[PDB]
């Protein structure tokens, strides 16, 4: 299934916390 | 007189059996069998609306589905080899063709064609292009033909059996033929326990079947699920399964005994039999509900025991039932044997006169067994149970039983009741094989091997073992004498490991050209291995008895594989001097050490 | 050449039907192929691939793929007369 | 084949003669044709000569 | 059972004639041989297998 | 109607195995 | 094998008697 973490199957992969990202 | 079995084509039953086999989840199998039973019951009820009485409702269905418990007809007299030979003869297949060899040598996996373990699947594969697609046989016709072949076998007629088999083959397709082969072999592989089948059939079918031991009575009585039975117990002239003593722990006996007094008796390694006397008529049944009255005689005029036991019963006794063990006795040496006379030793009683004593405690049963007749040595005996309430008493009893070359001992609770079809409920058995450090274990070599069947199909199941001979000093032995066959004592993982290790070292054996190194007796191995490449196998056997099927002349009773000794080299095989020394140490049972704690 | 290929396909299909009738089962069904019909294959090809295959463009595919056969045909023609 | 097996004597030659004028007795059903072919093959293997 | 042309015995008649000739020849040459006649494709059936 | 109308017809734990080539090309 | 009689296998099919046929 797309967007599935390769480490723990059945769990949703999450990108690293980007913190505060001010917009243009 | 209409029968439901005639209106149900065998195709439906075969399809249901195939669905049960393929299904994995037990719930699915239960659902399939339940729907089939409901359909059968509905059809039976609808058909017999006009008729106010019924002679048979579901007996043929259970008889076919449970060939192991079939009792109405005698043994067919055919099995894997005979069935394969009959099939080859009937189908006119080439004698030396591939199909014939596969059918006869179904165990051998050399053909590597599908499953090589079960004969039924090989038969199905060979018959797939020969039989039709849809059959035209009804369950009633199949049952008729089956009882016909049974009677013909009992009638000593072969041509009629061949004709019946030809008709069965002609009027059936591959799937039904495979199923019928399985049922003739009495092995269905449904994967469902008997208890589940009886429970789904009816709420209290198992107890009734155990009490009566008949697929006909259970079907006739328990038909409507709504209606049940209140009073169930041992019935006159009805076969009932006996108890079986489970393994007894030798550390918490009192806990199993509730700390109360317990009865100890010597073990009787004979034929378990049950007797029902009513005036003149005597009926004798075996452990598995197999009639044995013919050998022992149903009347005092003829038989082996009735003429001697009829006069030994009290005059006030008319109807009675007992259960005991059957052995041989020798008047020359005044000893029993595991010229000779048949001897019956009774240890329990179920019914006497017109009152039922199944629910009575063991104390009352033993009192009745002590006041039921006048025992006479050599013909009729009563077990002399001894009361005990300490570990010392039981250990002393076991020690003296071992000294007397006895199989073992049995322990019972006086408050126990007689519940048929129970494993180690109130009765327990203690024998030297069940306690570690009491067997003169043996270390042997494996020289042969027979291909397995069923689950252990594509692998090595059991091996033929041989013992080395005293060689010249400084020279390893090269001549081996076959001793026995060992198949048990191993699991799948280690057995597969052994097969893998010696997979490439196996060599086929030829009867007309036996290998010089290995010397074999009456029994021969399918595949043989030279002694130089083998593994030391540990075997613990209850006893060694004389025989003529092996060169050494002795065989191990209930042999086992205790482990594999890789550290012990192949050349360390024991010699025949060891065999004779062990045999002469006690002349029979291996156990000769006193157990003290 | 196409007719030869079609008849060879027919022979292979006859062998395949014989194998199937011999009561033999495939270990893997992922490789299973279906029977071949000349009419169905021709119609499918004409509907699907003809627009791309028949295209010549500037003539490159001819010199790329159809030169050896051209050589043989011209040699045969000159040999005849 | 059953008729041949019935005889109790010793047969030096076992022969069958088919008097038919149909090229394809089983053309509609392939299964019947395959069954006939295999049965003929086993008959030949047994030792029966078919003409 | 059909006559492709007049003055021509049907295939069944020809087969019957051949069978009769073979029977007559076997009567004299070797009377110890075994001969059987089986018909297939008829509505009636008579076989040990009850086909 | 005869024998026609009366008859019809998150758990466990995940596992992983690492397979690594040992050829000189790696 | 060739010339075998279809009536009595193992015996070659004898040619029909011709008698005298002058050249």
């Amino acid at each position: 299934c797309p967007g599935e973490s390769l480490i723990n199957p059945g769990f949703k992969s999450k990108k690293p916390a980007g913190g505060v990202d001010f917009d243009e | 007189s209409q029968t439901v079995a005639s209106h149900v084509p065998f195709a439906d039953l075969c399809s249901t059996l195939e669905r049960i086999q393929k299904s994995k989840g037990r719930a699915e199998k239960i659902r399939h069998f339940r729907e089939f039973l409901d359909s059968w019951r509905k059809f039976h009820d609808a058909l017999h609306k006009n008729h106010k009485d019924v002679t048979d409702s579901f007996y043929p269905a259970m008889r076919l589905i449970l060939p192991q418990l079939e009792r109405e007809r005698m043994a067919y007299g055919i099995k894997e080899t005979m069935l394969a030979k009959l099939y080859i003869e009937l189908l006119n297949l080439p004698r030396d063709g591939k199909d014939a060899l596969k059918l006869l040598n179904y165990r051998t996996p050399t053909g590597t064609h599908g499953d090589a373990g079960d004969f039924a699947m090989i038969a199905y594969f060979v018959l797939k292009p020969r039989c039709l697609q849809k059959g035209s046989l009804t369950i009633q016709q199949v049952n008729d033909l089956l009882d016909s072949i049974a009677s013909n076998n009992s009638a000593k007629r072969k041509d009629l059996i061949k004709k019946s088999l030809l008709q069965l083959i002609t009027q059936s397709s591959a799937l039904e033929q495979k199923w019928l082969i399985r049922m003739i072999i009495k092995d269905l592989k449904l994967g469902v326990s008997q208890q589940t089948i009886f429970s789904v059939f009816h709420n209290d079918a198992a107890e009734l079947h155990n009490v009566t031991t008949d697929l006909e009575k259970v079907c006739r009585q328990l038909h409507d699920p709504s209606v049940g039975l209140s009073d169930i117990s041992i019935t006159l002239f009805s076969a009932f399964k006996p108890m079986l003593a489970a393994i007894a722990d030798i550390e918490h006996i009192e806990k199993d005994m509730k700390h109360q007094s317990f009865y100890i008796e010597t073990k009787l390694d004979g034929e378990r039999m049950q007797m029902h006397k009513d005036g003149d008529v005597y009926k004798y049944f075996s452990r598995n509900g197999y009639n044995y009255t013919d050998q022992f005689g149903a009347s005092p005029t003829e038989g082996s025991l009735t003429p001697f036991i009829h006069n030994a019963f009290k005059a006030d006794i008319q109807i009675c039932i007992l259960d005991g063990e059957m052995m041989a006795y020798n008047p020359n040496t005044q000893t029993f044997m595991q010229d000779l006379q048949t001897c019956y030793c009774v240890f329990d009683v179920l019914m006497v006169n017109n009152k039922k004593l199944g629910h009575e405690t063991l104390r009352k049963r033993y009192e009745i067994l002590s006041s039921i007749f006048t025992p006479i040595p050599g013909r009729i005996e009563i077990v002399q149970k001894t009361q005990a309430h300490t570990k010392n008493e039981v250990i002393d009893a076991l020690n003296e039983a071992i000294d007397k070359r006895e199989e073992g001992i049995m322990v019972k609770q006086p408050l126990s009741i007689y519940k048929p079809d129970k494993r180690g409920e109130g009765w327990l058995k203690i024998k030297p094989e069940y306690v570690s450090g009491l067997m003169d274990e043996l270390d042997i070599l494996i020289v042969g091997g027979y291909w397995g069947k069923g689950s252990r199909g594509g692998m090595m199941s059991h091996f033929l073992c041989a013992v080395a001979e005293k060689p010249p000093p400084g020279e390893k032995p090269s001549v081996f004498h076959t001793l026995s066959r060992v198949g048990s004592g191993c699991t799948m993982k280690e057995l597969y490991d052994l097969g893998l290790k010696l997979a490439k070292y196996w060599k086929p054996f030829h009867r007309k050209a036996p290998p010089s190194s290995i010397l074999c007796g009456t029994e021969k191995p399918e595949v043989y291995i030279e002694p130089c490449n083998s593994v030391i196998v540990q075997i613990k056997a209850a006893e060694i008895v004389p025989s003529d099927m092996y060169k050494t002349g002795c065989t191990l009773r209930f042999p086992r594989i205790e482990k594999i000794r890789d550290d012990k080299e192949w050349h360390e095989c024991m010699t025949l001097d060891d065999l004779e020394q062990l045999r002469g140490k006690a002349s029979g049972k291996l156990a000769s050490k006193h157990l003290y704690i | 050449q196409v007719r030869e290929l079609a008849t060879l396909l027919h022979m292979k299909d006859l062998e395949i039907q014989d194998y199937q009738e011999s009561g033999a089962t495939l270990i893997r069904d992922r490789l299973k192929t279906e029977p071949f019909e000349e009419n169905s294959f021709l119609e499918q090809f004409m509907i699907e691939k003809l627009p791309e295959a028949c295209s010549i463009g500037d003539g490159k595919p001819f010199v790329m793929n159809l030169q050896d056969l051209y050589m043989a045909v011209t040699t045969q023609e000159v040999q005849v007369g | 084949a059953n008729l041949f097996s019935d005889v109790q004597f010793k047969m030096s030659h076992k022969r069958i003669m088919l008097f038919t004028n149909e090229d394809n007795p089983h053309g509609n059903d392939s299964a019947k044709a395959s069954r006939a072919r295999t049965k003929a093959g086993d008959l030949r293997d047994t030792g029966i000569f078919l003409d | 059972f059909e006559s492709q042309s007049e003055d021509e015995l049907t295939p069944f008649d020809m087969s019957i004639q051949c069978i009769q000739s073979v029977y007559i020849s076997k009567i004299i040459s070797s009377d110890r041989d075994l001969l059987a006649v089986v018909f297939y494709g008829t509505e009636k059936d008579k076989n040990s297998v009850n086909f | 109607s005869g024998w026609e109308s009366y008859y019809k017809t998150y758990s466990g734990r995940d596992s992983l195995i690492f397979l690594v080539d040992a050829s000189k090309a790696m």
